[PDB]
């Protein structure tokens, strides 16, 4: 369960200055001063407690991307068909694109590394878009072909140059920067809810589905016809499993109340399981549990259940943040007259402010 | 623009590990020390060690080891980097050329995978079947080594025990047998399985596994005659066989922690075990042999054999010599005792081999002479703390130095005609002349005949005629080898005094007040041929013939007193050929005629010290090009000696300087010594190719350094050094040590050893009042037991460093920055306190303490409590800028000397660094990288300039320019940030841009300007710009320098010629260990050049020299372009090599 039995912090009851002095020393491991900045920050995120802005637009929140640089800018899509280009800490009218509001959901929003300028989008229209945030395309990635298949998830890898999107019935399309399909090969029997390639090795494929499998694939090595490298088993379908920075690691947020890490020394069993409250319910979207670009750390939603087994006795709509390694709550992120089901919610690059997609609501959780 | 230059000055001093075995030979018993990218390899001789090769390697050693395969006659090594390069390695002597030869070598590491906090391990099977590596959580990686495997392909293992703590194969086994300590949610406990290469998998050790000692640390394999493992821990060391299992917990062990263990017989009898606390055991293996069945182990057993310095790894040599890997203090070399001594010490070290890490902080100053520069102060640390003093210059090794004071000159001698050596020391005093016959190295008061000592030599040596001359005050006499004999003497003739000489082998010009006479050496003749008067008094002489001339000079150089001229006259005639005139007021000392290189010089040294030079032109007597030099306040002499066939010029004053050329311009090295008045060229018998050097009080004979080198002075305080700077004003250095004292059964403290602050008569402690502590003592780190730190300020005086004063701070208080200052009165010493509770994560109760020294009397004068800790302090214009946690805090100086707060930056998370260039503040926030602010006057406060995005741990920050941000990392890399302003209202004028990457290798605790060579003014050349100077944890200490954007181009593409040629040592690609690395991260690295690739250039054969310079279109200041030579790049290079 646990990623070795803690990476206990340094010198008698770890003082930061006595850790960081040792690391000066010579004498401290880096992991060791990792995991006292670790707490550092876990400290810090105590007085996160205030939402220093908050905003809306419309319909309800589906898809959350950070500007990949800058520490303001945020990216939001709706089930509308949405986007806001929010640069907070500017006071300027968010950039916006309205969408059709009837289908077109965004369900999936990551900035085109490339050029910022432009984002990547899955729509419920049943197309991947490469489109500009003054509202227009340049390259439609992929398109249905028939009504009622469209696109749930992205990812996109700047290093590799490639596009993987999924589609709502388990086909999953490979696609080079320039739009030419390398794939197509439904690797999955049910709704695609997420794929994530690996941030340190460009061809390694996470792929997660309501067919309640998580997938890993080789692209270049593996295109032979649906015929992955390892499938993990869940408990429930599989609402998302999103790689840790480092690529090592593999979080698996299930439907119900189950998350789970995977190692990269396995990949095939779990390295431990968290349970935790998240659910299915209708007009909300799902939840989502996510790395810290920087520590350790996963964040998430919680969403009480009368159901399942408490193992605190005060269940409200907290923002959970767990250890990592050993798998167990390291804080609650609580606004009364604010809070409500949190289902999305981000770091930073930088990891000093939390971005949450509240339903319909946008958070920026940010220290005094 | 934006291009950076990191050349090592130093190179770290810290052992990283040592290993032992018969790498070189087989006969021989060598010692191989890795340093970090250095590996160092040895012979054992009876007496030390013999240092046969020392090789640089692309890439930090993690794992070296020596092993045996079967069919090889020595042993090879094998090495693995920290970026996961490994290689195996063989010794290759060919004749007389070393060379390092990559047997086996490839990239080991896996596509995915973070590395164990315990970080890697490297183990070789005991039959050198394979090879075993911890490099990642729950796996297990193998290298068959078995067999033909070149490339080191290698497959993993998953090990279900997922925390290791120490592996190590087991001896006599029917198959690799693996054995370790790991870690569960039970303890830890001993397991063991089996390697089969066979099917790839483990498959299940000799004994199932025991629950093992809480902390265990340590898995020794034991070899043959016994064959288990010892498991070492804290109060406990346990043998485990398999079946048979005995332990015991000597009292002496709860100290301090077991760091490393060595073997020291090869059967396995006794073990070596260094401490932690600095201390070393001997373990002994209780041998029982029962009857039959035959060699069984009794018992175990530890005695502490004394302290060595705090061992980083150590090996047993043999004869009870051990080497001592400190990464701490000084690595050293110690013999073992039989019977102990006084104070119960087997040990007693032998050899003291100097390291200068960690290094926590350092600043430069200019002491030796004020002029530029040059020495570094430095740190330290624990019981092995230490300041160490650092300075750039030539050497001299002294074989030879007599208590003789009052030298007026010195003169080397040939008494016997048949000698090609001196074998005779001339020195004079004021009363007179006497004469050192130079037997062994052995010296003797003689006389020699013909050589008067009743008034003192201006001048003696061989001469033409197989004679010695001897000019003295009073006359100029002339002996003859043979029947040592006076044979001719001159004297002026109306019995006047001789004021100033010079005699070249055949030639002499004396002179008289305004008189000169010319005279000539020849057989039994002492011959006037001239005699002149000058304009006013003769200063000084010379008449050293130039090149083609036959010891017979055309030309005669005099320096001239009261119109202070420098003068060539024809020496025949004495024509005046060219009058030079000087300076004001300052009457000329020596003058010189040289020749550089076969260019001809005049050099010419006034009594303030400042010295000119010409180009002489042998022919017109023409002097061209004055230009102009001080270097130190003596009058300087002027003397010749030579170096290999070429020769250079010593320059004896107050701060001794020898000069020479390199292409057709001289270079200045700075001569590493107090005083020298005089000198020459002692060529003994006892004495080769040395020199004679005399100040006033010391004869010294002696050796001089090939080429400027670089030396250190050890300050030792047996604490922990932490912070340094220099108040110039009080002529003083100001400390912040530390001490551990164990928490007593009443109150705490109470030191164990004295240091640096007990010994200390003048000393103080503040106890101002300002904190409230808790009603029952908070007593963590043990309520009554375990250590405390306490941590006071100290003050080292300048020259002699005795320690003034000591002070202690406010009991809890850390204290983690230093400062010297003004805002208006007098210069205080300011110190920004910590106030660490065990006990609490996070620090919330500052302090902020202004000091004033005197007469060892050291005033607590101000104070401001803060609510946090003062991470670090600048003095601001005037002001004291302070960085108190995730606050930046401005803080200024009113009359009734109170510390008041003025304006604040609040937007950060640690805010560790803080460096301030004129109006401009530089801020490394440590968790979240690094921000520009800048104070803005007619406004009175803080405005922030621009972030770096991308979030660095940095370890270290440096302003390079107001434009160019110098940061490294704890991934030991390097970046650059850049200032700008963009159109549009829209700013990434905002934005940080970070434009240099360079993985370094090393970690860098402060970056400060100031530099360790002299600079020079027109001349010289500017491919350095900038010097900033920094401190390693290995104790590496590199400079980094601003390149123009034409240079860098051209070592951009320098490097890559050189990367074709040069044998890397493991094929490790030079690009690809440069190539910035972080855990996630991997980039090629740009904006930077390595000096270590640009001066490993002087290192090659002409041919491949040419190779690198072919096709290579070189501009050389002309703008005209040309076709490149070896040369041209030689004397590029060599000056780059002049800049630390």
């Amino acid at each position: 369960w646990v990623g070795l039995a803690g990476p206990q912090i340094l010198p008698p009851c770890r003082s930061i200055v006595r850790t960081l002095h040792q690391h000066k020393l010579g004498r401290a491991s880096w992991p060791s001063v990792q995991q006292g900045l670790q707490q550092s920050f876990l400290h810090t995120l105590d007085s996160y407690r205030i939402l220093q802005k908050a905003a809306p637009f419309d319909r309800r929140a589906t898809s959350l991307a950070w500007h990949p640089t800058h520490p303001s800018t945020v990216a939001v899509g709706s089930k509308g068909g949405d986007i806001m280009l929010w640069n907070f800490g500017i006071k300027d009218k968010p950039t916006f694109i309205k969408g059709i509001g009837a289908g077109g959901s965004i369900t999936g929003l990551k900035f085109n590394p490339l050029n910022t300028n432009q984002f990547y989008a899955s729509s419920m229209e049943g197309t991947t878009r490469l489109q500009d945030f003054k509202g227009n395309i340049l390259r439609v990635f992929a398109s249905s072909d028939t009504i009622n298949i469209w696109f749930c998830s992205l990812d996109v890898s700047a290093s590799s140059r490639m596009v993987v999107t999924g589609d709502n019935v388990g086909n999953v399309i490979l696609l080079n920067m320039d739009g030419k399909e390398l794939w197509n090969l439904r690797m999955h029997k049910k709704k695609v809810t997420h794929v994530a390639l690996n941030p340190c090795c460009d061809w390694f494929l996470a792929t997660a589905s309501v067919d309640q499998t998580v997938k890993i694939w080789d692209l270049r090595q593996v295109r032979g016809k649906a015929s992955f490298l390892y499938s993990l088993p869940h408990r429930h379908p599989v609402n998302a499993a999103c790689f840790s920075p480092d690529g090592a690691r593999l979080l698996t947020t299930d439907q119900k109340s189950e998350i789970r890490v995977y190692s990269a020394s396995q990949w095939d069993c779990p390295l431990g399981l968290i349970p935790h409250p998240h659910r299915h319910f209708q007009h909300l979207t799902p939840i989502k549990a996510a790395w810290h670009p920087r520590y350790n750390l996963i964040v998430v939603g919680r969403y009480p259940d009368p159901n399942f087994k408490s193992c605190t006795p005060y269940e409200l709509r907290t923002i959970d943040v767990f250890d990592g390694n050993s798998g167990k709550m390291m804080c609650q992120l609580y606004d009364p007259e604010s809070s409500g089901i949190s289902s999305l919610n981000e770091f930073n690059p930088m990891g000093d402010t939390l971005a949450s997609a509240m339903g319909y609501h946008i958070l920026i959780w940010s220290q005094e | 623009m934006s291009y950076n230059y990191v050349v090592t000055a130093q190179k770290p001093t810290a052992v990283n590990g040592c290993v032992t075995g018969h790498f070189t030979s087989a006969e021989d018993l060598n010692l191989l020390i890795a340093k970090n990218t250095r590996l160092e390899i040895y012979v054992v001789t009876a007496e030390g060690l013999r240092p046969v090769k020392e090789v640089g390697m692309y890439g930090k050693i993690a794992v070296m080891e020596l092993f045996r395969p079967k069919g090889e006659s020595k042993d090879l090594l094998f090495i693995l980097t920290a970026k996961y390069n490994a290689c195996i390695l063989e010794y290759k002597q060919s004749g007389e050329s070393i060379d390092i030869i990559t047997r086996a070598h490839g990239n080991v590491q896996d596509r995915i995978g973070r590395p164990s906090e315990t970080g890697i391990i490297g183990i070789i099977d005991p039959e050198c079947r394979m090879i075993g590596l911890r490099l990642y959580d729950g796996l297990f990686k193998v290298i068959p080594l078995d067999r033909d495997n070149k490339e080191l392909k290698a497959f993993n293992i998953r090990l279900e025990e997922l925390h290791v703590i120490d592996v190590k194969f087991l001896y006599g086994c029917q198959a690799p047998t693996i054995c370790f300590v790991y870690q569960d949610p039970q303890g830890r406990h001993v397991k063991t399985y089996e390697v089969s290469l066979r099917e790839k998998e483990f498959n299940k050790g000799p004994w199932k596994q025991e629950n093992v000692e809480a902390e265990a640390s340590m898995v020794i394999a034991v070899p043959e005659p016994f064959g288990g493992a010892i498991i070492i821990g804290q109060e406990s060391i346990t043998y485990h066989n398999g079946d048979k299992y005995l332990a015991i917990a000597p009292p002496i062990i709860k100290q301090s922690t077991i760091v490393c263990h060595n073997r020291v017989d090869p059967n396995g009898s006794r073990y070596l075990l260094g401490d932690m606390e600095g201390r070393l055991f001997m373990l002994l293996l209780e041998k029982e042999e029962q009857m039959d069945g035959t060699v069984t182990l009794k018992d175990l057993r530890v005695e502490l054999l004394g302290e060595t310095s705090i061992a980083e790894c150590l090996t047993y040599l043999d004869n009870g010599v051990v080497f001592v890997g400190s990464r701490l203090g000084d690595s050293q070399l110690v013999k073992l005792n039989v019977d102990s001594n006084e104070q119960g010490s087997y040990v007693v070290a032998m050899e003291t081999f100097t390291n200068l890490g960690p290094i926590v902080d350092m600043c430069v100053v200019d002491l030796e002479r004020q002029g530029q520069g040059q020495l570094v102060t430095c740190s330290g640390a624990f019981k092995e703390g230490s300041l160490r003093i650092i300075r750039n210059g030539i050497g001299i090794h002294e074989h030879a130095s007599i208590d003789l004071p009052g030298i007026k000159g010195l003169w080397p001698l040939r008494s016997d005609p048949n000698r090609e050596t001196y074998d005779t020391l001339v020195l004079s005093f004021v009363g007179q002349t006497r004469v050192l016959m130079l037997n062994g190295e052995e010296v003797e008061e003689t006389e020699l005949m013909g050589f008067v000592d009743d008034q003192q030599t201006f001048f003696c040596g061989n001469v033409a005629h197989q004679q010695l001359i001897q000019i003295t005050s009073a006359s100029v006499r002339l002996v003859s080898q043979e029947p040592k004999a006076l044979v001719s003497e001159w004297k002026e003739p109306q019995a006047k005094n001789i004021s100033v000489a010079s005699c070249n082998s055949s030639q002499v010009v004396v002179a008289v007040g305004r008189a000169l006479y010319y005279l000539q050496i020849h057989p039994q003749e002492l011959r006037q041929i001239s005699h002149t008067e000058m304009e006013h008094e003769v200063a000084c002489l010379d008449i050293t013939p130039l090149g083609d001339s036959n010891g017979l000079s055309p030309l005669c150089a005099i320096g001239l007193w009261t119109d202070i001229s420098a003068r060539i006259l024809k020496l025949p005639s004495f024509e005046l050929l060219h009058k030079e005139m000087l300076g004001g007021e300052i009457i000329p000392r020596s003058i010189l005629m040289t020749t550089f290189e076969s260019s001809h010089y005049l050099l010419c040294a006034l009594g303030d010290g400042a010295l000119f030079y010409f180009g002489l032109n042998i022919e017109t007597g023409l002097l061209s090009d004055r230009k102009k030099v001080t270097l130190g306040t003596q009058p300087t002499v002027l003397r010749t000696f030579r170096s290999l066939s070429t020769t250079n010029v010593f320059a004896c004053s107050d701060r001794p300087t020898v000069i020479y050329s390199s292409n057709h311009k001289l270079v200045f090295s700075n001569v590493n010594l107090k005083e020298v008045n005089y000198m020459c060229p002692l060529n003994s018998d006892g004495y080769p190719d040395s020199l004679a050097l005399a100040n006033n009080s010391t004869l010294t004979i002696g050796t001089i350094d090939e080429i400027q080198k670089l030396h250190i002075r050890t300050v030792p305080l047996y604490e922990s050094p932490r912070k340094i700077c220099y108040q110039e004003v009080s002529q003083c250095f100001g400390v912040l040590s530390s001490r551990i004292e164990v928490q007593d059964t009443s109150g705490g403290t109470t030191a164990l050893r004295p240091s640096a602050s007990t010994q200390a008569l003048s000393s103080s402690v503040s106890s101002s009042k300002l904190f409230s502590s808790s009603t029952a003592p908070h007593e963590t780190s043990f309520g009554e037991e375990v250590e405390v730190h306490n941590l006071l300020i100290i003050d080292q005086h300048t020259f002699e460093v005795l320690h003034a004063h000591q002070f202690l701070q406010n009991e809890y208080a850390l204290s983690l920055v230093s400062c010297k200052l003004g805002k208006d009165p007098n210069t205080y010493f300011i110190v920004g306190t910590a106030m660490v509770y065990p006990e609490e994560a996070e620090p919330k109760q500052g302090r902020i303490v202004v000091f004033q020294y005197s007469d060892g009397k050291l005033q607590t004068v101000a104070e401001k409590e803060v609510k946090g800790a003062v991470y670090s302090m600048v003095e601001f214009n005037g002001k004291l800028l302070a960085s108190i946690n995730s606050t930046v805090r401005l803080y200024e100086w009113t009359t009734e000397k109170d510390v008041r707060t003025e304006c604040n930056h609040y937007n950060n998370i640690m805010a560790l660094y803080l460096k301030t260039k004129g109006d401009f503040i530089l801020v490394g926030d440590l968790m979240r990288s690094v921000l520009l602010l800048a104070y803005k006057p007619m406004e009175g406060n803080f405005e922030e300039i621009a972030r770096d995005f991308n979030p660095n741990w940095m370890s270290a920050v440096e302003i390079l320019d107001d434009d160019n941000f110098l940061g490294a990392e704890n991934a030991f890399n390097l970046f650059v940030c850049q200032k700008d302003s963009a159109a549009t209202t829209d700013e990434e004028r905002q934005h940080l841009q970070e434009v240099g990457l360079f993985h370094l290798g090393e970690f860098v605790n402060v970056f400060c300007h100031g530099s360790l060579v002299m600079q020079n003014l027109g001349e010289t050349s500017t491919p350095t710009q900038g010097s900033v100077l920094f401190g390693t944890v290995n104790g590496m200490i590199g400079l980094v320098t601003s390149l123009s954007e034409s240079w860098y181009n051209l070592l951009l593409d320098m490097q890559n010629r050189l990367n074709k040629v040069i044998k890397s040592v493991g094929k490790i690609e030079h690009s690809f260990w440069r190539s910035f690395h972080t855990e996630r991260k991997t980039e090629p690295a740009t904006g930077f050049i390595d000096g270590d690739l640009i001066e490993s250039f002087l290192d090659i054969s002409r041919p491949k020299m040419q190779e690198v310079v072919a096709n290579l279109q070189y501009d050389d200041g002309s703008g005209m372009k040309r076709e490149a030579t070896a040369d041209d790049l030689i004397k590029v290079v060599e000056e780059l090599t002049r800049i630390h």
